[PDB]
């Protein structure tokens, strides 16, 4: 049986290559039991094609502060964003602010100038420097794909700062570039092993199999592809209501 | 006047002195030099797979010095090898697959493809070619099976100057030393993960299991129990990996052992259980795969195009691209492209440019099938426009309006020129100089295995190289669409 | 047969001080790399160098394709949502800047396909066509034309 | 028709190299035995290359006709626009005359 | 020129550059250096000449979809040509699409659903070299196909697509006993063999006793790629011998390797066991042919039969482990190293163009591998100095 | 063919059953020993043939009646495939006394 | 295609004359035995003949329908020099008209 | 457009959810309902459009 | 030689020029001929 492929929500994840290469039968006594091998499916962390994909998963890709990982944590993002100004259009700075660490993370394409001074700046306004909330500069100047370390509990002011600026100079005020924000989504990327379950019914009963116990080995846990492996699934099916 | 072969180590010499059969007449015109047999100890030839050189030069010199004649050559000496780990040896499993073997690597010889289609077959065509044809899983070449490799993100403090991997096979056969197995490049944003096949044959693993480990240069994890060990359990009748962790006492294929440590260098190993891999793209069989899954659906849509059936060809080309999704199951898939080898983006043609072929170019980088079938679709759409801007009727203005403007959308805002003014004038000598084409190549050659930046951003005042020029059939598009909205 | 690294060794230095790279071959045919090199060189590695070169050549500029044909602005695009940037197109963009996004329009002298880009092929490789003791020189029949 | 033609024509490839096959088994039986046709098989792939070149052949009108169709349309094209010209022409010369 | 025309001073630059190139590499400017008229570019100087040209293959890299067809390619399988043929028309119905697309599957399978059964490796080594296969198709029909494949591009055992080439059909009225049929490359071109089992009585016995007559052919592809009239031999004494007559509850099987140093082709007909021992005395389970150049053939006596032991190693094995049956590709055979038989020096030419040498070659190389050490003889090397300037 | 699955009480609607098909593949059955089964998933016709055969150097020639299996199957352009053959006469024999 | 055929009916005749070759050799054994077919090359002979008529015909009708496209073409030469000459001419008389 | 141009305020209708359709089902505007989108009506869109 | 200029000839009939020089070049070529990576001493490639 070949169960396919699946689309998440919000378009931030997928499931993969979902199938049951065997399926045996066997009619022993007066009791018919039928058992699923090797069944298995991936789950990984993928937008089927947006602004969500490219610039967000990147985002919480990127290793934190305290070292690496960032993944069971639990992000606001943007739900749909878009260049609004700015000397160019660069990659255009995507922000995604990790709650459980107090982190903004930001994702660019191309830079502007590797000379001219570069920051962070998020400011309800776009134009008001004096009306910003947030202000990060660059570790490097020419450098993308960084996280800031906010230190504080601000999420009410991340929400309120929409149009991220990533020019940020004072030589003047100089937007390199600027994008929107529209509305804002919250999200938990930690996985819980008992959540993870295939579930069968024949007719009344009904068999449920998690991660917990019936895997072989349990995957990596990452960002990318997860395949889930699960050991022989046991059906008991005497209960099936048998029409024609 | 004489003739000088080099075998190796040794050097031998002959001149016309000692060992010429007759001398020819002295005079101008033509004196043809016939030598006795040349004797050869060639006894300290390198042999580098089972082959080696042999340098024969004649030279003739006037008492002046000039060269009166100078041919070098080299002729090929290649060893006879008919030792059974390496000679090719063809095996059937009972499943149906052909494989054919060299030492440790197996590699596939047939399909079995066409037993599927049948089933396909009897629905429409549209159940022949489908994302999940296209993915149906192939029987694996016999005795083995397969293990899942997850390798960190490119860390330059770890790995080195260049992002490069190696993965190595271990005892094997008779040899207990590494040999290649798989190679790739490590990436800079997230892990990379592969799932590859071992091969087993009863006493065809030595003391400990088979080694699979991995290398970067600067560090090489094939120290005691750093490389991922398996070995194949006679009572569970499975196999086994033997250092997923620490254990102060594990059963091997020699018995147990004491001391075992986890493997290095990966960030997991495990072994996919009854696991089997979709039908490979570069295989014996991709010509027989492109053709049916790519070639032959945009070719009846070239067809039906120029016939203009145009509903007919819209069917044929949806089969490997739509922008308005695919439905499976009652659901939108999530793949962009409905051909397998274009979403994943998988080469099948080594050497493209060894001779004038678009083609070979294209099945390189299976990008460039994406970018021609996209400008195939911009082509219908923009024919359907015209002709039904030339029925002159107000609905079919509108219908020509309709597609004029979706054609705009999928083609989105064309871009304008950004290289041109900040180019630098250079001098005719100063293009075309050696200095300037030697440092552009060296670093596209440390590119393409590293990626080494030292010193980072290149001093603009550094270039005077050409820029990329845009590609005048999409501009095109752009002009032949402002043109018919102007009008219209 | 040979080991292209030690046949590079057996050609090093390359007059300034440098391990002679295979960048540097690009650049002279293969009479050329037997007749400079005929001390050092037999003919099978002769042939080895010049082989190894031209692949060289022909893997360079595949690499700049690959790297061009995904860098180009005019596609994105609904076809953008099928395109993905390698890692080796960031790391070509931190060495070279906003090359690599300098499209230009055809017409443009700056174009590698525009007439000057012709010209300096054809100047790069018709140069040395004579020696430079030669009245038959291009730079001495010609001066104007280096400048 | 002359489509169907050319793939009846190849319809008996098979059946041409099945009869080969069939004639080389021995026919008769008891204490004078044999039959054998021995050049049954060259005769069953000598048949096919004829059958080959028959479909070609069949193939080959098909499209000759059709594009001698679409030859056909198109001088009917530049006959409809000569056409178009003369009234647009003559519907000019009323403005003069008048 | 007159003043009317115009021009640009980097379009006039080309153009005077064009013409020196072409004076050049012509001869009529004396002087010029042949070394460096013979770079690639100059080589292609037949599409560098101009401006036109030379921009189209140099966009080909970098937008090679400005030049691809749907309906050509270099590498078109004749069934993809086939289908193209039945769609030519200019009133294409759905159905009828739907119809030449069926008939495309139906050449698909019979190409997808085939078996190797049997390989020859081109070389003394599995090092480089050409690799052949023959296939057969799972319909009960006696239709066989060949391809190669050319394993020097291996690298850690994975094979680019490209090195791969498409299946050819066989046209030559092939009937197979068993699955004895093996391609073998001699006289530098592709040859085909096998063995065919007819049903024979001898005459004038009054028990008519029947019997089996197995007969080895042996074909050659020629230029134009048809298949030539098969050479004929009797190894009927060779079958029943080798088989302990019972060819029915024994496997006969057939290798042929080409002895290019000889200008030979060796046969050999053999029981299918386990292991081999050496060839000839009280071997008798290894018979052996030697056909020569022109098609004539030598059974193999005890002394020659004894110089090819070592090629056992490459015949058809039984596993130990279970009856399973593993084929062993046939190789070329060579004495103990392979070593050209000639080579060519060619010519060159003097200092200031004053002298030439001419007629540089070795017409004869021969091996000899006597205890450890292997002796190389040049025979008759020569050569020709002339006093001559090249035109 | 006919998909029965639609039946409603006995009943079966006309657009249910499928147009007679020829077949063109030299078929030349003993009696009625002809049927179609499916396998592979595509239709295969089977049926045994009778020939008339005597065992080689016997002086006292005896004839005796040879059963061939064969089977064939349909491919995807229409056309039937070369049939496999297989001996049965020792089964034939044996059942029908 | 025309010329595909021409070359599949050439091919055939290779094999024709080696079925008649094979059909020399007698096929029944025993007590009773013959059974050569004695015309069997005369017969293959005579089918080589055959089929080189036929693969003349379709080279034939291969050049035929070639050098008809080339008288076509010249004829299209001549309309569209005739067309220009057209144009060319009422050019002229706008200045005189005007 | 210019004022030359004429219509009914059907026809504008018409050709307004025409290009809204166009725009949602060919993953221009995001946020468009995939469950909406299969609906038999914007399956058979060759015709229906 | 009379094999080359027969093709030289047609696809100089049919304004193949490119197809049709690379053909003359089997006999004759005014830039020579390579052998081994060098220009041949011989004027035409025709032997005869």
């Amino acid at each position: 049986l070949n169960m396919g492929s699946a689309i998440g929500d919000d378009s931030l994840t997928v499931m993969e290559n979902g199938n049951i290469p065997q399926i045996t039968s066997k009619y022993s006594s007066d009791n018919l039991a039928i058992t699923l091998h090797n069944a298995a499916f991936t789950v990984r962390y993928d937008g089927s094609g947006n602004v969500i994909r490219n610039k967000q998963i990147s985002a919480m890709k990127l290793t934190g502060v305290d070292g690496k990982s960032q993944y069971g944590n639990a992000f606001i993002i943007a739900n749909t964003v878009k260049h609004y100004g700015g000397y160019s259009d660069l990659g255009g700075p995507i922000t995604v602010y990790n709650k459980t660490k107090n982190y903004i993370a930001s994702v660019q394409g191309h830079l502007m100038n590797a000379d001219y001074t570069r920051r962070l700046i998020l400011t309800p306004v776009e134009n008001n420097y004096y009306a910003r909330l947030f202000e990060f500069p660059f570790s490097p100047n020419t450098i993308l794909n960084t996280v800031f370390t906010v230190g504080s509990n601000k999420t009410s002011d991340f929400k309120k700062c929409s149009y991220a600026v990533g020019g940020a100079n004072s030589q003047g005020f100089q937007i390199f570039s600027s994008y929107q924000s529209s509305g804002w989504l919250d999200i938990d990327t930690g996985i819980n092993n008992t959540d993870i379950k295939i579930t069968v019914m024949a007719g009344s009963k009904t068999h449920t199999f998690t991660a917990s116990d019936h895997i072989a080995s349990l995957p990596a846990n990452s960002f990318d592809a997860m395949p889930y492996t699960f050991k022989p699934l046991e059906i008991d099916a005497s209960s099936l209501a048998f029409t024609n | 006047i004489k003739i000088t072969v080099m075998a190796g180590s040794k050097t031998h010499t002959f001149t016309a002195s000692d060992h010429i059969a007759s001398l020819p007449a002295n005079s101008f015109d033509a004196m043809p030099y016939t030598f006795k047999p040349l004797e050869i100890d060639a006894s300290s030839l390198a042999f580098t797979n089972n082959i080696a050189p042999l340098d024969i030069v004649f030279e003739t010199k006037a008492k002046d010095g000039r060269v009166l004649g100078k041919i070098k050559q080299t002729l090929s000496v290649k060893r006879v090898n008919y030792n059974p780990e390496d000679i090719l040896f063809l095996r059937e499993t009972h499943s149906g697959a052909q494989y054919m073997q060299l030492g440790v690597y197996r590699i596939r010889l047939n399909t079995l493809l066409a037993s599927q289609l049948v089933s396909r077959a009897n629905t429409g065509i549209d159940t022949i070619l489908t994302m999940e044809t296209q993915r149906l899983p192939e029987p694996p070449l016999g005795e083995g099976f397969f293990a899942n490799f997850v390798l960190p993100k490119y860390d330059p403090a770890e790995h080195g100057d260049e992002r490069w991997f190696k993965i190595h096979i271990g005892n094997v056969g008779g040899n207990t030393g590494r040999q290649p197995y798989y190679s790739g490049m490590l990436s800079d944003t997230s892990e990379t993960s592969m799932t590859l096949f071992v091969p087993y044959a009863e006493g065809y693993y030595m003391h400990e299991g088979v080694r699979l480990g991995v290398g970067y240069q600067k560090i090489t994890y094939d120290n005691t129990w750093e490389s991922a060990f398996f070995y194949f359990d006679e009572t569970k009748q499975q196999f086994v990996l033997i250092n997923d962790a620490d254990h102060d006492s594990g059963m091997t294929q020699q018995g147990i052992v004491k001391n075992i440590k986890k493997y290095k260098g990966f960030l997991n190993v495990s072994i996919a259980t009854g696991y089997s891999a979709p039908m490979d793209f570069n295989s014996a069989s991709a010509l027989y795969y492109w053709e049916l899954f790519y070639y032959t659906p945009m070719m009846c849509f070239q067809r039906l195009l120029q016939e203009k059936q145009f509903d007919e060809a819209t069917q044929w080309i949806n089969y490997v691209y739509n922008p308005a999704g695919y439905i499976v199951n009652g659901e939108i898939a999530p793949w962009i492209w409905n051909c397998r080898p274009l979403e994943e983006t998988t080469s099948w043609n080594a050497n493209p440019l060894d001779a004038i072929d678009p083609d070979a170019v294209a099945q390189n980088d299976p990008m460039h099938y994406k970018i021609a079938t996209f400008m195939r679709l911009l082509d219908q759409l923009i024919l359907r426009g015209d002709m039904a801007y030339r029925e002159l009727t107000r609905d079919a203005l509108n219908e020509a309006k309709m597609w004029y403007v979706r054609t705009l959308e999928l083609l989105g805002d064309e871009p304008e020129d950004y290289g041109s003014q900040q180019w630098a004038a250079p001098s005719l000598s100063g293009a075309a100089s050696q200095t300037v084409q030697a440092a552009y190549q060296q670093d596209l050659t440390m590119l393409g295995r590293g990626g080494v930046s030292k010193n980072l951003r290149t001093a603009n005042s550094l270039v005077g190289l050409f820029l990329p020029e845009y590609n005048p059939a999409l501009t095109d598009y752009w002009q032949t669409l402002r043109l018919r909205l102007f009008n219209l | 047969m040979y080991s292209t690294a030690v046949l590079l060794n057996k050609i090093s230095p390359t007059r300034d001080g440098q391990t002679m790279t295979l960048a540097d071959l690009q650049y002279l045919s293969f009479s050329e790399l037997r007749k400079i090199f005929d001390d050092q060189l037999s003919w099978g590695e002769a042939r080895h160098l010049y082989h190894e070169t031209i692949e060289q050549k022909k893997n360079n500029r595949l690499l700049e394709a690959r790297i061009f044909t995904r860098a180009n602005p005019q596609l994105s695009g609904a076809i953008r949502l099928g395109i993905e940037r390698d890692s080796v197109s960031r790391s070509y963009d931190e060495m070279f800047g906003a090359r690599s996004s300098s499209f230009v329009k055809p017409g443009s002298v700056a174009s590698m396909f525009s007439p000057a880009g012709y010209l300096t092929e054809l100047y790069r490789e018709a140069k040395d066509l004579h020696f430079s003791s030669s009245a038959y020189h291009l730079d001495n029949r010609r001066p104007d034309l280096a400048d | 028709l002359l489509d169907a033609a050319a793939g009846q024509s190849l319809a008996g490839q098979v059946l041409s190299i099945a009869e080969g096959v069939a004639d080389l088994v021995p026919n008769v039986f008891g204490l004078a035995c044999g039959g054998s046709r021995w050049g049954a098989a060259l005769r069953a792939s000598a048949s096919v290359m004829s059958l080959s070149a028959t479909a070609s052949q069949y193939s080959a009108d098909k499209i000759s006709r059709s594009e001698a169709y679409r030859r056909r349309r198109q001088e009917w094209e530049i006959q409809r626009d000569n056409a178009d010209g003369e009234v647009k022409q003559m519907d000019a010369q009323l403005e003069s005359l008048k | 020129v007159s003043s009317a025309i115009k021009t640009t001073r980097l379009a006039e630059a080309i153009a005077g550059i064009q013409l020196y190139i072409n004076r050049a590499l012509n001869r009529i400017e004396p002087n010029a250096r042949a070394d460096v008229s013979t770079r690639q570019f100059f080589t292609d100087w037949t599409v560098n000449n101009r401006y036109s040209t030379w921009g189209g293959v140099s966009r080909l890299v970098y937008y090679p979809e400005n030049y691809i067809d749907p309906t050509q390619r270099i590498g078109q399988t004749r069934m993809m040509d086939e289908l193209l043929e039945n769609i030519s028309q200019s009133k294409l119905s759905r159905d009828t699409v739907e119809d030449a697309f069926k008939t495309y599957l139906t050449r698909f399978e019979t190409v997808a659903d085939l078996k190797v059964v049997s390989a020859y490796h081109d070389n003394v080594n599995s090092n480089t070299g050409l690799t052949w296969f023959v296939g057969q198709t799972r319909e009960n029909l006696p239709e066989y196909y060949w391809r190669n494949v050319d394993i020097s591009r291996m690298q850690a055992g994975e094979l680019a697509a490209n090195a791969w080439k498409e299946w050819t059909k066989i046209d030559t009225a092939v009937n197979p006993y068993k699955d004895a049929i093996r391609p073998v490359i001699f006289r530098e071109r592709l040859h085909l063999i096998w063995v065919e089992k007819e049903e024979v009585a001898k005459n004038g016995t009054d028990p008519v006793e029947t019997y089996d007559r197995f007969t080895l052919k042996l074909a050659f592809l020629r230029h134009d790629g048809s298949w030539s009239a098969p050479w004929s031999y009797d190894i009927t004494t060779q079958v029943e011998a080798v088989t302990d007559k019972k060819p029915d509850t024994e496997r006969l099987a057939l290798a042929a390797s080409g002895f290019q140093g000889e200008d030979t082709l060796l046969v050999f007909v053999y029981k299918t066991g386990k292991s081999y021992s050496d060839f000839g005395g009280s071997n008798k389970n290894v018979a052996g042919m030697t056909i020569y150049g022109d098609g004539s053939f030598k059974k193999m006596e005890n002394t020659a039969l004894s110089r090819y032991s070592q090629l056992k190693n490459t015949f058809d094995i039984i596993h130990t482990q279970g009856n399973d049956l593993v084929r062993k590709a046939s190789y070329r055979f060579a004495q103990d190293f392979e070593v050209p038989a000639s080579l060519n020096m060619g010519s060159a030419i003097g200092d200031d163009s004053l002298t030439v040498m001419e007629n540089g070659n070795i017409p004869q190389i021969t091996s000899k591998y006597s205890s450890d050490n292997l002796a190389i003889t040049l025979h008759n090397a020569a050569f020709t100095v002339r006093y001559d300037g090249s035109g």
